[PDB]
């Protein structure tokens, strides 16, 4: 498509009035729209894409697990398949939102992007994805499970590589991997060494960075240490 | 529980 | 319709579901599907119908008068019609909600209404939709205001008549019609004169309810006091 | 500005 029509530069100028708006769906598809013209997306347009997608599943995975575990309430007087009926409806959703993000990174965003920076931005969103997936699935699991662990560890060679390591996807990168390790994976000594091993690896770097570049890294290792907290 | 990385974008 | 095929204690079920998981979209369409079955509402089922739509509608209008200051800001650079065309897009969705709720009380809410109390709620829920379509209203505009008082005031009639000061909705629908006086009929005098006027008859009753009653009443009450501090 | 009634249904 429905934005087969409008220009490229008007999608972009749009996605951000809807995100003033926090219009996030609007977002989305303007964003999608954005992506389908095929050309390569800027640091600022993928920024774009990531925020409209993580704001509209965010809220679908909020309304999952309220519901899920309603229902894992109701296995423990008979009410109906009502509650099973509307989890269902919403991770159907969730699966078909993940289905369009999976789909616009495999055509074409991942084949295109050449540099470390773009490259390392979508085998994250990849690997965020089907963690996302991975979160409601019962049937298929191992599968999923194997495609987010792959996309993560592909992502970190590419970012120990070609990253220093205070740059702030990095840092965002090894936090999500960590929480797959945690939460789906079922490792928690993977997760606490990575968070662990990251944290420090930035700390010893900070005194390169100026004022901001300094303020963006410490925001997400406070994220790190907090998790760490909560973990041991 | 553990938080992901947010919005930050 | 799409919610045809379901029960409808099925439909309010889910409807409870949905305001649980914040799935306020879903919500309206589920009470939308229960309204439509033309069995009258129980006063619990009249809340989930207000509460869906006042959310979903609340959003919009905040997403409008986001994206209708930037619009006059920019009447004061050439930008191009992508801000005036995105506005233009939410204002339309807005208008369709609006409508689809009076929809709702025209056929047949409003006249299948005998009791006081569901006929002054349905009248006052059409006062606030066409207060919502006055606020974005520009060509119409004297005619869609008229039939905002014209619903108020039959509410506010009934409700003199038939309803305890400090009944809930009475407070309320004052509340909404002082907003209305204040912010669409350019009537500042009227909004402060009927906020006071509802304020002490509220007070001079309160000695008749019970503890819950008393809480229930106090906080709309706070509310016109709220309004009178801001305006006088 | 002005606050109508919230919610509180
Ligand atoms: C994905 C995550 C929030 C990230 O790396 O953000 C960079 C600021
Ligand atoms: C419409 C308004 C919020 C109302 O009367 O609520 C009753 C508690
Ligand atoms: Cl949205
Ligand atoms: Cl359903
Ligand atoms: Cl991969
Ligand atoms: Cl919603
Ligand atoms: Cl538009
Ligand atoms: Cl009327
Ligand atoms: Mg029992
Ligand atoms: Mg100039």
């Amino acid at each position: 498509g429905a934005m087969g029509s409008m220009e490229r530069a008007s999608l972009i100028q749009k996605a951000k009035l809807a995100e003033q708006a926090e219009r996030y769906e609007d977002m989305a598809a303007f964003m999608k729209g954005a992506v389908e013209k095929g050309e390569e997306l800027s640091c600022e347009e993928r920024n774009l894409l990531s925020v409209a997608y993580k704001n509209v599943v965010g809220g679908q995975r909020a309304a999952w697990r309220v519901l899920s575990s309603i229902e894992q309430k109701s296995n423990e007087e008979e009410k109906g398949p009502e509650v099973r009926e509307y989890r269902e409806k919403v991770e159907t959703e969730l699966q078909g939102v993940c289905d369009t993000v999976l789909g616009l990174l495999d055509s074409h965003l991942i084949k295109e992007a050449g540099d470390a920076e773009s490259r390392v931005f979508y085998l994250k969103m990849k690997g965020d994805y089907y963690r996302y997936l991975a979160e409601v699935a019962t049937g298929d699991k191992k599968r999923i499970i194997d495609s987010a662990r792959s996309a993560y560890q592909e992502a970190m060679d590419i970012s120990k590589k070609e990253m220093p390591p205070t740059n702030p996807i990095r840092l965002g990168l090894a936090l999500n991997f960590s929480v797959f390790h945690y939460e789906i994976a079922n490792s928690p000594e993977e997760a606490i060494s990575l968070a662990k091993t990251t944290f420090d690896e930035a700390m010893a770097d900070l005194h390169t960075l100026s004022e901001d570049s300094y303020k963006d890294s410490t925001l997400i290792m406070q994220l790190l240490r907090d998790n760490l907290t909560l973990w041991t | 529980r553990a938080h992901s990385c947010p919005a930050s974008l």
